[PDB]
This record gives C-alpha cells, structure tokens and sequence, in this order.
C-alpha cells in the first residue's frame, strides 16, 4: 500500500532568506493516522422507488376524497331544479 | 269602475314579477355552482 517513489531523501538547509523556486510541501496533520477514520456513505433505505410508491398511494387516496366531494357537490344543480320548479308553479297558480 | 280594476293591478304587477324573480335565481345560482364543480375538477386535474 506504499506509493512508489524512486528517491529516499535529500538535504540543502533551510535558510529563511534564501528561499528560491517556490514549491509547496504536502501539509499533514500532527495526529496519528488511525483516527482519520474510514470512508462510509450509507443509503437512506427509503428508495427513489419507495417514495414513488408511498406518494402514489397518497395520491390515489386523495383522489377518492376528491371524487367524494365532487359527487357531494354534483347534486346541488339537481336540488335547485327540484326545489324551485314547484315554487315557480305555485307562483304561477296565482 | 276605476277602483277595483286598478286595485288588482298591484297584485298583477307583484305576481308577474315574482314569476321572473325565481327564474333569475334559477339561472344565476346554476352558473355559479358550476364554477365550483369546474374548480373541483381542476384541482383533481392538478393530481
């Protein structure tokens, strides 16, 4: 698991003034690596398909209530013509 | 002559207009609830 590197180590001392050819070192933490713990990404069990099932069941349940309300409100036009026509005839009797 | 023949005119005008006032309620209250039904169907059409 060691990355390949031909060269071991080299040395020409670090005078703060004489910095030339500005490269950048690999910045590392001071803590032992063992707690830089492992990669884990876990799925939500509710799947893109499962939410489809749940929301479709909800849509189909709501459609029944919408149809119930429509059929409750679809009888009012029958009520108007069932209630007012006899009243119009009674007025006509005069 | 003019007494009884003009007295009945008030009731004539009342009845011949009460005949139309109910017709207006018949028409005006049917073109309004149909909007409610259309809105309900539109809401279902959103689903």
């Amino acid at each position: 698991m060691d990355p390949y590197c031909p060269f071991d180590a080299l040395d020409v001392w670090e005078h703060r003034r004489f910095i030339v050819a500005d490269s950048r070192n690999f910045i590392t933490p001071e803590f032992p690596r063992d707690f830089w713990m492992s990669p884990v990404f876990n799925l939500p069990r509710e799947t893109a398909a499962e939410q489809v099932v749940v929301l479709q069941a909800q849509r189909t349940a709501a459609a029944a209530a919408l149809e119930n309300a429509a059929m409750q409100a679809a009888e009012l036009p029958v009520d108007i013509e069932r209630r007012l026509r006899p009243i119009e005839r009674n007025v006509h009797e005069i | 002559q003019r007494t009884g023949r003009s007295a009945l005119a008030v009731l004539i005008r009342a009845c011949y207009r009460l005949q139309q006032q109910l017709q207006r309620t018949r028409r005006a209250l049917l073109h309004h609830s149909d909007a409610v039904l259309t809105s309900l169907h539109h809401v279902r059409m959103l689903l």
